[PDB]
């Protein structure tokens, strides 16, 4: 468009007008200062994601061993013939094995 | 005494789904912390690339 | 961005304006004072972690 073409002209003049305000001696050391503190910010954010990979691996180890407890209790109920209580324990187990599978998927991605 | 059987089953069906809800809550609160940490990281990498000190 | 480029200019002038306020004779000994007491703080924190390995 015509007003795109005028825009790109007037925008380019302004960008050149800034470029010759840059003193090579002052800006060249400021650029290294900026690039150093960028790494300080980045390292904080990375570490904050490492803390959570460490933390989902704990949760996975609970819910795998908690589901064993409810499997053992279901067998105990059936040897006592209390089949209505065995169903209840199996319902507790299923919800744990489904959420443990989410932690495996999350953790490999992290 | 035909009503108290109905209520007594409905009372047990409730606590069964509280237990499920409470296990899922833990997994969701974990995912919401991970996703928020990654959002701050990806925002940091964008601002660094926008300053482009290495091009100057 | 344009306002990044203006920012880096105005920020660099101010940093140079400070740099020529630094007298080499005074600042060069203060730098060693600061670096010495940094070690006093560090040694306290390290020892406080040694106490817990022991424990």
């Amino acid at each position: 468009g015509l007003f795109d073409r005028l825009g790109r002209v007037v925008r380019a003049n302004l960008n050149d007008l800034v470029s010759k305000a840059e003193d090579p001696e002052k800006v060249l050391e400021q650029a290294v200062i900026d690039m150093q503190e960028d790494l300080v910010q980045l390292r904080q954010a990375v570490a904050r994601t490492i803390a959570e990979e460490k933390r989902t691996e704990q949760r996975l180890n609970q819910d795998t061993q908690e589901a064993k407890k409810w499997e053992d209790r279901a067998k105990l109920a059936l040897t006592n013939g209390e089949e209505n209580l065995a169903r209840e324990a199996l319902a507790r187990k299923k919800s744990l094995t489904d959420t443990a599978a989410a932690y495996q998927t999350q953790l490999a991605q992290q | 005494r035909t009503m108290s059987e109905n209520l007594r089953r409905n009372l047990a069906a409730l606590e069964a789904k509280i237990s499920e809800a409470k296990t899922k809550k833990n997994m969701l609160q974990a995912r919401a912390k991970a996703a928020k940490a990654n959002a701050e990281l990806q925002q940091t990498l964008a601002a660094a690339a926008a300053a482009a000190a290495a091009a100057a």
